[PDB]
């Protein structure tokens, strides 16, 4: 199915970005890039 | 002492940007949020987001 992505934030950071990494949590089929 | 620098970067700190009471059903010069044009404003029924 088709689902448009609505904007949430527009951060005027203005910095150079080249890498990207996803953090994880702790617990006592995801991560699609 | 207040320091100001004029550099090409996204700006997010400036004055309150004073406003004026809107006029409906009368041809006025509007300046909504930086846009500008000449026209008549009225209540619409557009389901915005």
């Amino acid at each position: 199915g088709f689902s448009a992505l609505e904007p949430l934030v527009d951060l005027p950071i203005g910095i150079n970005i080249t890498r990207f990494q996803t953090l994880l949590a702790l617990n006592r089929a995801d991560y699609y890039v | 002492v207040l320091s100001f620098e004029l550099l090409h970067a996204p700006a997010t700190v400036c004055g309150p940007k004073k406003s004026t009471n809107l006029v409906k059903n009368k041809c006025v010069n509007f300046n909504f949020n930086g846009l500008t044009g000449t026209g008549v404003l009225t209540k619409s029924n557009k389901k915005f987001l």
